């Protein structure tokens, strides 16, 4: 590893950490669990809560503040729910197969999401995800390098500045391959895993859009979510 | 997007 | 009293049985209390859930169903801020100055909505305007009465049927009058003080509309507001 | 008014 790809390293597991609390203490804030869809005033405030983080953490990464702010919005409303799915596999737990996120109110089961607006057409394949993403069992510094390369995906809906989005993507896809080889013992086949983890993604983007859809659509329901929820995942 | 445009300062 | 005047009464009473709940037990559904702007977020859900049912309760006002979708949006919008300042009438308290509403946490002092976005400029008079109005003592009859008066005023902006409207208020003035005149002793001259409560509400209200107006140009305090404030009071 | 309208059936 060279000296810029360790800076860039330290400075992505940095803005995670800013963007990352471990004790889960602002849950507490949302509009509390309730267990119709009486759990979508609490997903909506805790996805809405994520996506500021996601924000905060694709700030810091390298190269993302120079590009124009079209191409900035573009890539976080294209990528937001696959950085969400990806960042929440740190609470995931395999002995439970569950978010488990403090106390016992945020200890989220599927059928919590179910309850939330959503059906197990998309949550069967989330929980698998889960799953499989977990069972790589990715360093920090590899599971920091895979939300920014998600984020920095140049074949997303209204992107202008392709090549230089792909440029940026493919320094960290190098920092990655990098890393693992020097150090990650028996990593041989982990960045292949880790590149077929960005195609579910993609998978469960679209059926997570078509089951919002579904959701926005009907103001009763829209009327639970936040603005910044309203904005990111709204076809506007 | 104006809240977006906020946050990203 | 005549029969029709006595439904209507009965009928206004029900609603607002229907509409207000003395327990407050819902209050713990909303984004929790914080003692910047960090009553905000529970100001927001509280004054969200008071337009829901400011919405029930004019649904059941005889003749405003009748009334054009537009017109009923347009008396809506407008007033809902009275409505709420003088629903909120209930909750108030001479003893302590302040809206107790339950439980400890859900006891309002004025310096919880100055840590909400608004200013003494708007809370003094609300104050005031809460400390005359409860000292009127009103009959549940006549509190509810002024609160349906107060919805029904023809001299709103975007309003189109005035005639259809002025006349609906004038036969819930009417009812009032009367009520006042046969069932309340000692209210030679309270009908002249609930229609000078009324003027007061405009000036709350104009005051309310500004505040607002400064709060909601500011991405970062609007997203803390919910779809349905939003959009009740957006100039939209 | 989406939400409004919905509201008022
Ligand atoms: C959001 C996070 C956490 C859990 C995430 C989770 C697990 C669920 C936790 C909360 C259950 C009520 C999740 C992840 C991806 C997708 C979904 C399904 C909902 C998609 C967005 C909803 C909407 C905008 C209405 O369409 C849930 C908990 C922590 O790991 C923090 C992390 O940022
Ligand atoms: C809303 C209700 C209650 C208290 C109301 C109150 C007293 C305050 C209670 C909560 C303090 C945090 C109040 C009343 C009128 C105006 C205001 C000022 C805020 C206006 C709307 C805010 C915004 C849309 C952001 O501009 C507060 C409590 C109960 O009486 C139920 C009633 O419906």
């Amino acid at each position: 590893l060279s000296d810029e790809q360790m800076q860039i390293i330290n400075s992505l597991v940095e803005a995670h950490h800013k963007t990352y609390d471990d004790s889960y203490s602002d849950f507490v804030r949302f509009r509390p669990p309730v267990r119709r869809l009486s759990m979508l005033p609490h997903l909506a405030d805790l996805v809405s809560y994520s996506i500021q983080k996601v924000i905060g953490f694709a700030k810091m990464i390298p190269g993302f503040r120079d590009l124009t702010a079209e191409d900035q919005i573009a890539l976080l409303k294209s990528s937001a729910i696959e950085i969400i799915m990806l960042r929440s596999n740190q609470s995931f737990s395999l002995e439970d197969m569950s978010w488990s996120c403090g106390g016992p109110d945020f200890k989220y089961c599927i059928n919590d999401v179910t309850k939330a607006g959503h059906t197990l057409e998309l949550l069967e394949p989330l929980v698998k995800f889960q799953v499989g993403l977990k069972k790589l069992k990715l360093h920090e510094e590899e599971h920091v390098l895979l939300m920014a390369i998600c984020l920095l995906s140049p074949d997303r809906p209204g992107v202008q500045d392709h090549v230089r989005i792909e440029a940026l993507q493919d320094r960290l896809c190098d920092v990655l391959q990098a890393y693992i080889r020097i150090q990650h013992p028996g990593g041989r086949l982990l960045y292949a895993k880790m590149i077929q983890k960005l195609a579910d993604l993609r998978s469960l983007n679209e059926e997570h859009s078509k089951q919002y859809r579904s959701l926005s659509f009907q103001p009763e329901h829209s009327m639970q979510l936040t603005p910044l929820v309203l904005e990111v995942f709204g076809s506007e | 997007h104006k809240i977006l445009h906020r946050l990203l300062q």
